[PDB]
C-alpha cells in the first residue's frame, strides 16, 4: 500500500482542497516524525516535539507547549504520528500569504480545531489560542468575535462558524 | 554518493517533457565554458538560472505548461527552489552516469542503524525524568535529526 | 416603604426604556453594517460578472 489507504485518502482530500499537492510532503512529514520518534513507538515526547518546533518553526516554548496540549486530545503526555502529521499540515508554511487563506479554509469539519472544549462552543480562551497560533491583531480578533456573537452570549455555533468562514473566504476570493 | 539507479534519476522527471540528460549535458558544457573563462560563482548561478528558464521557455503555443513554468521561474523563492531541485537531480544523474556505487555507503547505513538502535534504547528506558545524561542524549539526537533533515 | 417602592420602580422603568433604546440603536447599526456588506458583495459580484463577460 501507499503508506496505508487512510493516509492515501487524506492526501487525496488535501489535493482536492489545495491548488498544489506538492511532492512527497506526507513522506517528508513521516520521515521527520520517524527521526523525532527515537523509540519508534508511533509517539513522541513533548521535549522532542518542542525541539522539532524550535528547529523548524522557531516557535516559543510556551506556544509549543500550548500547541502540544491542544493537539494531544488523549492527554497521555505524548503526541502521535498522526497528530504530528495533522499539525504539520495545519501549519503548511504559515509565513506565506496564501497560508492564511488555507487556514481560513481549514479542514473538512473546520469547527473542532478552534473548539478545544468540544461542546460546540468556542470561548475566549479558544480565540486567544487561535490568535497565538495564527497571527492576528487583538482589536481585529475582538471585532471578529463581536461580529460572530449575534446573540451576545459569547458562544459560536457550528453553523455560525461555517457562515463566518464562508463569508471570509468569499471576501478574500473577490 | 546518491546510491540511486541511473535509469531512475534520468527518466524524464520534468513534467514539460524535456529530456533530463540533454539538459544535464548542456549544464555541464556551460559549466566547462565558464570554468575555462573563469566565471564567478554568482555569474555561473545566473547563467544556470537563465539556461533552466530557457529550457522551460519553449514555444508557448506548444502547451500552457511551458507558460506556467516560465511564470513560476519569474519569481524568487519558487525559482530558487526549482533550481535547487534541478541541480541536485542533475548532479546525482551525472554521478550515476560513470560509476556511482562504491564503498562507505554500507558504513553510513550501519552508522544510521546503530544511531537508531541507540536512540530507541535511550527513549524506551528512562529511569530518571530529571536526569542529565538521557536528556542530553535526547537533545543531541534531536539536533542530529534536525541537521540531517 | 412607599418612598422606597416608588423610587425603585420609577428608576427601574426609567432605565428599562433607556437600555432598550440603546440596544435598538446597536441593532440598527448592526443591520446597517450587514446591509453595507451585502451591497458591497453584490457590487463585487456584478463587477466580476461584467469583467468576465467583457473579457
Amino acid at each position: 500500500m501507499k503508506l496505508t489507504p487512510g493516509c492515501f485518502l487524506w492526501y487525496l482530500y488535501m489535493d482536492k482542497i489545495y491548488c498544489l499537492l506538492s511532492l512527497r510532503n506526507v513522506k517528508a512529514l513521516m520521515v521527520y516524525f520517524h527521526l523525532l520518534d527515537v523509540h519508534h513507538r508511533n509517539t513522541l515526547n513533548d521535549v522532542l516535539f518542542f525541539h522539532f518546533l524550535q528547529h523548524v518553526t522557531n516557535l516559543n516554548k510556551s506556544q509549543i507547549g500550548m500547541i502540544f496540549d491542544l493537539l494531544d486530545w488523549t492527554a497521555v503526555g505524548e503526541i502521535g504520528f498522526d497528530q504530528f502529521y495533522v499539525l504539520i499540515c495545519i501549519l503548511l508554511a504559515h509565513q506565506d500569504h496564501l497560508e492564511d487563506h488555507f487556514m481560513y479554509r481549514h479542514s473538512r469539519p473546520v469547527f473542532e480545531l478552534l473548539d478545544l472544549d468540544g461542546e460546540m462552543n468556542i470561548g475566549a480562551a479558544n480565540f486567544q489560542n487561535y490568535r497565538f497560533l495564527f497571527n492576528i491583531k487583538k482589536q481585529e480578533l475582538r471585532d471578529l468575535f463581536h461580529d460572530f456573537d449575534i446573540t451576545g452570549d459569547r458562544l459560536l455555533n457550528y453553523k455560525e462558524f461555517k457562515l463566518y468562514t464562508i463569508f471570509c473566504t468569499d471576501k478574500s476570493i473577490d | 554518493t546518491a546510491n540511486v539507479s541511473v535509469s531512475d534519476v534520468c527518466e524524464d522527471f520534468d513534467e514539460e517533457g524535456k529530456s533530463v540528460r540533454n539538459r544535464i549535458r548542456k549544464y555541464s558544457q556551460t559549466i566547462s565554458i565558464r570554468d575555462s573563462l573563469n566565471l564567478e560563482p554568482e555569474e555561473i548561478q545566473q547563467q544556470a538560472r537563465r539556461e533552466l528558464e530557457l529550457c522551460h521557455g519553449r514555444s508557448l503555443e506548444h502547451g500552457e505548461d511551458h507558460e506556467e513554468s516560465e511564470t513560476s521561474l519569474a519569481s524568487s523563492t519558487s525559482e530558487s527552489l526549482i533550481f535547487s531541485l534541478w541541480k541536485p537531480h542533475r548532479t546525482y544523474w551525472t554521478e550515476q552516469q560513470n560509476r556511482l556505487p562504491l564503498p562507505l555507503m554500507e558504513l553510513m547505513e550501519t552508522e544510521v542503524l546503530d544511531i537508531l538502535k541507540k536512540a530507541l534504547i535511550t527513549y524506551r528506558s528512562t529511569i530518571g525524568r530529571n536526569h542529565f545524561m538521557t536528556k542530553e542524549l535526547q537533545g543531541y539526537i534531536e539536533g542530529i535529526r534536525k541537521r540531517r533533515n | 416603604n412607599m418612598f422606597v417602592g416608588v423610587m425603585i420602580m420609577h428608576t427601574e422603568d426609567s432605565m428599562k426604556k433607556f437600555e432598550r433604546d440603546l440596544t435598538l440603536e446597536r441593532n440598527l447599526a448592526i443591520m446597517e453594517e450587514k446591509q453595507i456588506i451585502l451591497k458591497r458583495q453584490q457590487e463585487e459580484v456584478n463587477r466580476l460578472m461584467n469583467t468576465q463577460k467583457s473579457g
